[PDB]
RNA sequence: GUCCUAAGGGGGGCUCAUGGAGAACAGAAAUCUCCAGUAGAACAAAAGGGUAAAAGUCCCCUUGAUUUUGAUUUUCAGUGUG
RNA sequence: ACGUACGACCAUACCCAGUGGAAAGCACGGCAUCCCGUCCGCUCUGCCCUAGUUAAGCCACUGAGGGCCCGGUUAGUAGUUGGGUCGGUGACGACCAGCGAAUCCCGGGUGUUGUACGU
């Protein structure tokens, strides 16, 4: 018998659109934005971390009734303006992107006419409060030393207060309940990629050339990774809003409207259909 | 209550001295207009945290028989109710129902003006975050009647709808949205529901200068049929339990 | 611009529910223009929001904590109806001196 | 559009199953055979329901299965086809490109006979795919496989004839 | 006459009853593979709208068998650290 | 206008099939030293964005079969209650009203939209 009958389609209940697309955990999202320890009616910020194949997306997101709003954004392709040209999806690029997002938030808020009610009711016995937010990375499974915690570590080092533990940073030991700072510092300046570069060059030279063809072509060495990464963090902390121009073709917004309208397929009318 | 989760749900549904925040049920009748459905979706947007929604049609007339309301209120633990229906005599009706002890306390019908209804999507402003309660401003001469009437009944119902969660303290940043209801005494007066976003400016003094901008839905209502509570159960409803 | 409004009848406030009641009449203009109608409604909403901010910032105590600038509100006084009426596998081993299951 | 190299058929997985039907030493010896053939630890499979006529019970280990992949899959499937002399049936092939066969002796596979273990039968089954199976298996943005990418029974028979030079009857 | 680190909790993985096509023993009913599979299985309740990447079913951790404080409720206290 | 990442409605969005996709972006993909987890690097995780490709995902369009969403129709009609008006032994006979259906029929459609970054 055919199970997909008129009765099955009549009582069929569709899920949410993003749940069918596999992009949103609506169970975790409801606990994110409708639950709070305190009831002071304060706004809440969530740091959204997403990872693609060639880019890292970090956003500062507020949740409203009609849709989410973005406060600030940092990208791994903006790290090209900061000197980071290869390895845009490793742990070091994620931590630099999280550091860049933290500096952009502080520069936008002025912590690096219209005025707030906090300044209106400010008491003389009051100090500057750090910017507080919670982490949201979505559906990505995370083991110890995940790259989404580098975005957490970069944002926390930049000046964003995120409540967190240290049990998932690279170098942590479950048995001793301790975190190895040397392994963490090795991950900070890209020593794990540098160790892979030296190990591959000693063992399999053909595999070393295939995986790191861009590093050899642009003359990026394993020993110079620590200097290159540390110089990028200084430049991020100095100029948080450096403009980046990519190598993609550049046109105006109206020109992209006309180009896509030429390549768009119009829907057939009632008379034609 | 052998199951621990079922026992916890029974204790949550049990009466308490300090009551839980009230839950509103949004249910649709057999015949309903799209304007009433959009108004129901707009009212659900301000109360996403403490509401449940029904997606099917119900053959219920609230002013004839309300046994199904008491069954839905008992099952879903909902004390507030918004009921939408359409008719030739009443084109767009929002039936607000408030319950007490899983029984119908009071109901009121709201006739929505179709030509002056604008939704939240039609206003391109910054919207309210989900979970934040707005402040309330009630203006007009129809809310201070010496006798209990429908406008005072609608004032208490709109207060309960936008009450949110009680709190002894509040942040200054959570005072950026206000809900304004205007209704004047008198042919039928028009109850106008306005929601505004609040911007603060320097005025040279300690107190800031308040500026408003339209945020929420532009709703115009006319009060219709009203069911007043029985005074014996009304007296039990206003009994104020002393907090320990 | 002044931060205080003047009306023939003073406002009434319920700071527990953030409620401001305006007993003064709202003279809605008898015109067919929606622009002048919403401008008058916004002006009344401006006056209601102004007296709400002034009452909250002057009659409620202010405490500056790490969470933020918090105002301690009085308990709510508006009467509202309630929703509900007011209210083993363990024995001892003698020869080993321990506890063990059946 | 069929010239695309990512429509090339390849082995998704190869599952070797032994169903002794009873727990104890016979299941342990069958697990040792599968561990010796593959080189990886086996899986103990329990019975879903209890039927008294067959000597099985719920939550009782009755079968052992090992999924063999990598280049180890082609060499074990070659061993299975060497036992079967590269001869299969049209009724053996499934409708979605997967196929398999059943043998009765791992001694014929190339394992020396041990009296402490014995001879156990096996159920061979090879699953096929094309590049693009990550879409239906990934956690984030999981979707379905399109009809033109699904493998038909005629395509896997033509692949079996072209690769292993076998005969299908 | 045997076997049981008890329940529960949190997290992660998977989809079930049945029907069709197949495969040495295996033949209506043993085991495996594919397809169709709104739940027609199971778990709870007694829906007139319970649960499907779960509330079902398998893995990891806890098993600590009833934690502490309170000038706050109700009751009790000739043994009032209550 | 198109793509991506968070979203609002939660089938006009679902089930099946076919055709096409300029740019970029997603995506398939290549390798298991380190982080990590499995019977199996399937999943997850780590590295690569170099090499191959729009085959599938995704988007757009089309096609049948259903399903779904609207408006009129039904119709102020069935049905349920009150009110008297005289008659009817009475029930009620009709009348006036208050609420207020559904089946059938017809016509239209098979997704809109918020923020941010790019093409």
């Amino acid at each position: 018998k055919l199970v997909k009958n008129s009765a099955y389609y009549s009582r069929f209940q569709t899920k949410f659109k993003r749940r069918r697309q596999g992009k949103t955990d609506y169970y975790a999202r409801k606990r994110l934005i409708t639950q709070a320890k305190n009831k002071y009616n304060a706004p809440k910020y969530r740091l959204v971390v997403r990872f693609t194949n060639r880019d890292i997306i970090t956003q500062m997101v507020t949740s409203e009734i009609n849709g989410d709003k973005i406060f600030a954004a940092a990208y791994s392709h903006e790290l090209r303006a900061y000197g980071i040209n290869h390895g845009l999806t490793n742990w070091a690029a994620a931590y630099a992107t999280g550091l860049l997002l933290a500096r952009r938030v502080l520069a936008k808020l002025g912590l690096d006419g219209e005025y707030t009610l906090t300044e209106a009711a400010e008491t003389e016995d009051g100090e500057r409060r750090p910017f507080k937010a919670i982490l949201d990375v979505g559906l990505a499974r995370t083991s110890t030393g995940a790259r989404v915690f580098g975005v957490m570590k970069g944002a926390s080092d930049g000046g964003i207060f995120i409540p967190h533990s240290e049990n998932r940073f690279p170098g942590y030991d479950i048995e001793t309940e301790e975190l190895d700072t040397e392994v963490l510092k090795k991950y900070i300046y890209g020593g794990h990629v540098a160790e892979y570069m030296e190990t591959l060059a000693d063992d399999d030279e053909e595999r070393y050339k295939s995986q790191f063809v861009k590093y050899i072509e642009d003359d990026v060495e394993a020993d110079s990774l620590e200097e290159l990464y540390a110089e990028a963090h200084k430049q991020i902390r100095a100029d948080p809003f450096r403009k980046y121009v990519s190598d993609a073709p550049k046109k105006s917004k109206e020109e992209w409207k006309a180009e896509s309208l030429k390549y768009k397929k119009a829907k057939l009318s009632r008379e034609e259909r | 209550p052998r199951n621990a989760r079922s026992k916890r749900a029974l204790e949550k549904r049990a009466p308490k001295i300090v009551e839980n925040p009230k839950t509103c049920l949004f249910l649709r009748g057999t015949t309903c207009s799209q304007i009433t459905q959009d108004a129901m979706n707009d009212l659900y947007a301000m109360r996403q945290v403490h509401a449940k929604r029904f997606h099917k049609k119900n053959a219920i007339h609230p002013f004839e028989d309300a046994t199904s309301l008491c069954f839905f209120s008992e099952k879903n633990d909902c004390s507030l109710m918004v009921f939408g229906s359409s008719n030739k005599k009443r084109p767009h009706t929002l039936t607000f129902v408030r319950m007490f002890d899983y029984k119908v306390l009071d109901m009121l019908e709201f006739y929505l003006d179709p030509d002056t209804y604008r939704s939240i999507s039609q206003f391109k402003t910054s919207k309210i975050p989900i979970g934040m309660r707005p402040m309330m401003v009630f203006a007009g001469t129809a809310f201070e009647s010496p006798v209990p009437n429908a406008f005072t009944m609608a004032k208490s119902m709109l207060i309960d709808f936008f009450r949110g969660e009680p709190s002894d303290k509040i942040d200054v940043e959570g005072l950026r949205f206000v809900v304004v209801v205007t209704a004047d005494e008198p042919q039928k007066p028009i109850l106008r529901l306005r929601v505004y976003g609040i911007r603060t400016k320097r005025s040279g003094t300690r107190l800031p200068r308040v500026e408003v901008e339209e945020h929420g839905p532009r709703m115009d209502f006319r009060l219709g049929r009203m069911r007043e509570p029985d005074p014996a159960m009304l007296k039990e409803a206003m009994k104020k339990a002393k907090t320990p | 611009l002044p931060v205080t409004v003047e009306k023939p009848t003073p406002y009434t406030f319920d700071l527990g529910l953030l409620l401001a009641n305006d007993p003064n009449p709202v003279n809605v203009p008898k015109t067919t223009d929606t622009q002048v109608l919403e401008q008058h409604l916004a002006s009344v909403a401006r006056d209601g929001a102004q007296v709400l901010i002034n009452q909250l910032l002057t009659t409620t105590t202010i405490t500056a904590t790490k969470d933020g600038v918090l105002l301690t509100l009085p308990p709510p006084t508006t009467p509202l109806p309630r929703e509900k009426p007011v209210p083993r596998n363990l024995q001892y081993n003698p020869t080993t001196g321990q506890w063990e299951r059946k | 559009k069929a010239q695309n190299p990512m429509r090339e058929l390849r082995i998704q997985k190869l599952v070797l199953n032994i169903s002794v039907g009873e727990s104890g030493d016979r299941l342990t010896r069958a697990a040792k055979v599968l561990e010796q053939l593959s080189g990886q630890t086996p899986v103990y499979s329990k019975a879903r329901y209890t039927v008294r006529q067959f000597g099985i019970r719920r939550n009782e280990k009755i079968a052992v299965h090992v999924t063999v992949r990598g280049p180890k899959a082609e060499e074990i499937l070659e061993r299975g086809l060497k036992v079967k002399e590269y001869e299969l049936r049209r009724r053996n092939f499934s409708e979605t490109g997967n196929f398999g066969f059943g043998i009765s002796e791992h001694i014929d596979l190339g394992i020396k006979y041990d009296p402490s273990i014995g001879i156990y039968g096996m159920d061979f089954y090879c699953c096929m795919t094309r590049p693009g199976e990550r879409v239906a298996k990934r956690r984030r943005c999981k979707s379905r496989i399109g009809a033109s990418h699904r493998i038909t029974r005629e395509e896997t028979i033509r692949w079996f004839k072209q690769r292993f030079d076998g005969i299908v009857r």
